[PDB]
């Protein structure tokens, strides 16, 4: 595979990640996704610990935005430590919807 | 345990009259 | 000058009311902002903590 | 050691809301006169001679 | 879902607050307030300003070109003779 | 023993809408203009009602009536200026009220967003018929141009124009019906505004972050009352400064000369708030093309929710979309500026470029960059 292009792709993605300010508030990537019915069901399937963590980090972000403050540098989220915890659940829900729609047309 | 909880210091935000944890706040109440 | 009056005979009165408005705003705007800060202080100083079972 | 001015103003007036309203309206009565007179004097002092009330002297009482 | 009694389900969170009368209305508004505003301005300066600068350049040139057009043409009179 | 605001039917509504309304705590000033809009409406209504007690809606005495208001009616000049200046403030807040939704993604509330489009069109009509009431040179001719714009209809054309005019041209009958329509529509807008708030309450307000705010909701009575009471004070400060120091800044002369059907001023430019659309019209040589452009413009707002492709509401976390947004705003500023300038070579070409750039950015660039940002996030 392409090495220089892949490294350039990784570099620009990391640059874009730092440009987005949600890491400044301790938010993970999966917290910012718009909450449509599919996301609502996906959240309903989360285990209690991840659900509890998600709610608290959202509260902290809202609280910080309240006073126009920013979390300290050392506590910013890092590009390599992020875990896409919500990806498997959302994918399964979307696939189920596609199967239902495919059946419904015939 | 519920006893490990203790309120973090708000000294920075407190009024000058009630900064210290020694003098009663009752007298300053009317003024504040 | 006479023509400027004939097209605006409320000139002097308009500016007098403006003068009073300026001084009244100067007194009021800081006061109302102070009340806003007073009420909102409880939220701006709020501190949060997260203590899961472990 | 004297009790602060604000403390006295609170106990006698602000503690009871009815007196709090009474002092407000009396203050409005007084401040209205004071503010109006002060502002008018300032405006006139900015424009001596221009305002016609300062010109009446040159022609009055025939 | 529309009443404070039942909106969400949270757990294991604590909050601390002080009364309005026990704290200053302008705390650290000289040492901690101004720098935060400067952070806000700096963090979003290049995302907005430069575009509006282009607008100003387009506005100035335009006016200049418009007036430049009304100037008389010396090349339309050299031969008129 | 229980609170009396939870039993009386009239107090239940006030409690729901005003006192115990759950509202996000992190909403910024952008969420204040909503209230201000209603406040401004309430001002206009009262200001206009007092002007109606001395206005004669006739083509031969309307202009003289206004002159009499400003010279003989006690504090008539201030009332007239407050009405005129308060209309510009309405649009300023209205444009900023619409921009917030565009930026933060509030259009996802279909019902509320669509009701707003209707409210915008209703307010635009109210302001146009109000501006013709004074019966000045600009008023007379501005109505003529805008009313002759319906002749582009394929087969009906003239019929609508003559029907609206109540005759073969613009004259007293047109003035009278416009006066009545001006009077009534604002009250219709009030009913629409209640429907606007109705559909809103089912879901609630959207926070700047775009994440669900159900964990940080607070009551409205103690916090946003004072916060919205401070905004209204600033709104009044701006309005009173405009009225008491620069009464005629956002207006235009030639409205103080009697309307002449024969004479016509050269520039004849419309009001500032109806300038961006005016340039869009002039950019297309065809009449039918221009009118379609004007309409297609407003229609874009209805189509914007369908064009959304990103997996986030707010553009706060999408800087490329932010840059496009601000470029679009600058384009609107250029359109307004061009509308204020005469028809000439540089202005005409610039207007055409601005118009095409406007449409292309909304219809093409925004969806493409949104997908690109989804790619760099490994969505
Ligand atoms: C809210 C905004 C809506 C405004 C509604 C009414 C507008 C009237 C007003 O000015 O006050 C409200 C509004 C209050 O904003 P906010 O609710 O506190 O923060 C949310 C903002 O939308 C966004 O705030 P943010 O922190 O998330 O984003 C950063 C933003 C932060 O903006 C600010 O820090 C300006 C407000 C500072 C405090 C204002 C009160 C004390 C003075 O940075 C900038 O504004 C800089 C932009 C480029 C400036 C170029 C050089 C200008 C000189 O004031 C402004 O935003 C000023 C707008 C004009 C630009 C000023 C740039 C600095 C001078
Ligand atoms: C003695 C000398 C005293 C000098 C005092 C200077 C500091 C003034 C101050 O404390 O401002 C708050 C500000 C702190 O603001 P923050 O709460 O951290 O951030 C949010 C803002 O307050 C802004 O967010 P906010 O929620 O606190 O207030 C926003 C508010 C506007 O808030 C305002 O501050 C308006 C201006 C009132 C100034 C009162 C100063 C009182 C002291 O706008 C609205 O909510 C209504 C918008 C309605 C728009 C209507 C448009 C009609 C056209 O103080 C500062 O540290 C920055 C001051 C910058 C001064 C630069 C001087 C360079 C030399
Ligand atoms: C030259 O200068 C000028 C301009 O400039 C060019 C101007 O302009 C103007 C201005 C004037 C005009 C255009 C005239 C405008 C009209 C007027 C003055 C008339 C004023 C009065 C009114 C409209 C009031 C009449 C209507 C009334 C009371 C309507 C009441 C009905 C309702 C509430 C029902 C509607 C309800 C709701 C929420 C909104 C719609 C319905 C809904 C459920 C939501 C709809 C959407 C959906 C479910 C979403 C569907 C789904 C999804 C994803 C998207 C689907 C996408 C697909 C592609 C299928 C002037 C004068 C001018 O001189
Ligand atoms: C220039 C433009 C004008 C301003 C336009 C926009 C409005 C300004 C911003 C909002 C200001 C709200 C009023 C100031 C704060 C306030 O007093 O809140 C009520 C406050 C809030 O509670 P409080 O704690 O401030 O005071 C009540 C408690 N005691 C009395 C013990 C101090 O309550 C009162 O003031 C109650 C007394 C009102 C008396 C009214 C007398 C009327 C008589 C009629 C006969
Ligand atoms: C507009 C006021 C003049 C520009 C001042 C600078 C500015 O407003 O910054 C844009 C601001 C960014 O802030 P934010 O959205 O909260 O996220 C990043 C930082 N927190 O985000 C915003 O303020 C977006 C405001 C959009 C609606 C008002 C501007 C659009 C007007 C269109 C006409
Ligand atoms: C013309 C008179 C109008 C009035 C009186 C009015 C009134 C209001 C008020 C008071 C709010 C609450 C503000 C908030 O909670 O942020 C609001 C919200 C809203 N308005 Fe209007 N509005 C008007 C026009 C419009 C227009 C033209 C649009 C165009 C889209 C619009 C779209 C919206 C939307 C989407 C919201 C919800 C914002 C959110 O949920 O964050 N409104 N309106
Ligand atoms: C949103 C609501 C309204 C808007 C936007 C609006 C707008 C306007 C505008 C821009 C003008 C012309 C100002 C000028 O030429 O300087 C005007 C004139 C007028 N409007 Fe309205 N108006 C509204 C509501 C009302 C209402 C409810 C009445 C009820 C009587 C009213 C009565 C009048 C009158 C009498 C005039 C004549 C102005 C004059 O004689 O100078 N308006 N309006």
């Amino acid at each position: 595979a392409v090495s220089a292009s892949g490294k350039w792709l990784d570099g620009i993605r990391k640059w874009y990640y730092n440009a987005a300010g949600f890491n400044k508030l301790g938010l993970m990537r999966d917290d910012t996704i718009y909450e449509d019915e599919d996301v609502k069901e996906a959240i309903r399937r989360l285990p209690e610990n991840l659900y509890n963590d998600r709610m608290f980090r959202i509260k902290r972000a809202l609280d910080l935005n309240l006073k126009h403050q920013i979390l300290p540098k050392e506590q910013w989220t890092k590009y390599e430590e992020e875990n896409f915890y919500l990806e498997p659940y959302l994918k399964e829900v979307i696939r189920e919807r596609k199967e239902r729609e495919e059946w419904a047309k015939k | 345990s519920h006893t490990d909880i203790k309120v973090p210091d708000f000294s920075e935000y407190r009024r000058l009259e009630v900064l210290d944890s020694t003098k009663s706040s009752r007298e300053s109440s009317e003024a504040r | 000058t006479f023509l400027r009056w004939a097209s605006e005979p409320e000139h002097d009165h308009r500016k007098r009311m403006g003068l009073k408005m300026l001084m009244m705003m100067a007194l009021l705007v800081p006061l109302v902002y102070t009340i806003k800060r007073h009420k909102w202080s409880v939220l701006k100083s709020r501190k949060l903590a997260y203590r899961p079972p472990k | 050691a004297a009790a602060t001015l604000t403390s006295k103003l609170y106990s006698l007036l602000f503690r009871r809301t009815s007196t709090f309203a009474l002092t407000i309206i009396v203050g409005v009565m007084f401040f209205e006169r004071a503010f109006d007179q002060g502002a008018d004097a300032i405006y006139d002092h900015i424009n001596e001679g221009k305002l016609w009330k300062h010109i009446k002297h040159k022609y009055e009482n025939k | 879902g529309r009443e404070f009694g039942n909106l969400t389900r949270m757990r294991h969170v604590i909050s601390y607050s002080l009364s309005p009368f026990e704290q200053r209305a302008y705390p650290h508004v000289f040492t901690k307030g101004i720098p935060n505003v400067l952070r806000r301005i700096r963090e979003s300066f290049f995302r907005v300003v430069p575009q509006f600068v282009v607008f100003y350049l387009i506005y100035t040139w335009g006016t200049e070109e418009f007036e430049r057009s009304k100037r008389k043409n010396p090349a339309a009179y050299e031969n008129d003779k | 023993m229980t609170p009396m605001r939870k039993t009386n039917p009239l107090m239940k509504l006030i409690n729901h809408s005003f006192i115990d309304l759950p509202t996000p705590s992190n909403i910024s000033a952008w969420w204040n203009f909503g209230s201000l809009l209603g406040a401004c409406l309430i001002l206009q209504i009262t200001t206009g009602l007092f002007l109606a007690m001395h206005y004669s809606p006739d083509a031969s005495t309307a202009f003289s009536s206004i002159a009499h208001i400003t010279r003989d009616v006690n504090y008539g000049w201030i009332i007239r200026y407050l009405h005129a200046n308060g209309a510009s403030m309405f649009f300023i807040c209205l444009f900023l009220h619409i921009g917030r939704g565009l930026y933060y993604g509030s259009f996802l509330y279909s019902e509320t967003w669509n009701i707003g489009i209707i409210l915008l069109l209703a307010t635009m009509a109210t302001a146009f018929m109000g501006y013709v009431l004074p019966w000045g040179q600009m008023s007379f001719w501005g109505a003529t141009v805008i009313t002759n714009l319906l002749s582009a209809i394929p087969y009906i054309g003239t019929d609508l124009v003559q029907w609206i005019w109540g005759g073969y041209s613009v004259d007293s009958p047109t003035l009278t019906r416009f006066f009545t329509f001006h009077f009534i529509l604002p009250f219709i807008i009030a009913a629409l505004a209640t429907l606007h708030l109705l559909f809103l309450h089912e879901t609630g307000s959207n926070n700047p972050l775009g994440i669900t705010s159900h964990s940080d909701k607070i009551t409205f009575h103690p916090y946003y009352t004072i916060k919205d009471a401070l905004g209204l004070l600033l709104f009044l400060l701006s309005l009173m400064t405009l009225t008491l120091f620069s009464p005629d800044l956002l207006g235009d002369p030639d409205n103080y000369t009697l309307a002449n059907p024969l004479n016509t001023p050269p520039h004849i430019k419309p009001e500032w708030y109806f300038l961006f659309a005016y340039t869009i019209l002039r950019s297309v040589p065809n009449k039918l093309g221009g009118v379609l452009a004007l309409l297609l413009s407003i229609l874009i707002l209805a189509m914007i929710p369908i064009l959304h492709m990103s997996k986030q509401q707010s553009m706060m976390f999408r800087p490329l979309s932010q840059s496009l947004y601000w470029l679009l705003a600058a384009d609107l500023l250029i359109l307004t500026w061009i509308g204020g300038q005469p028809v000439s070579y540089p202005f005409t070409i610039i207007g055409q470029v601005a118009s095409v750039l406007y449409f292309t950015t909304i219809l093409i660039l925004m969806p493409t960059i949104s997908l690109i940002e989804n790619k760099m996030l490994k969505w």
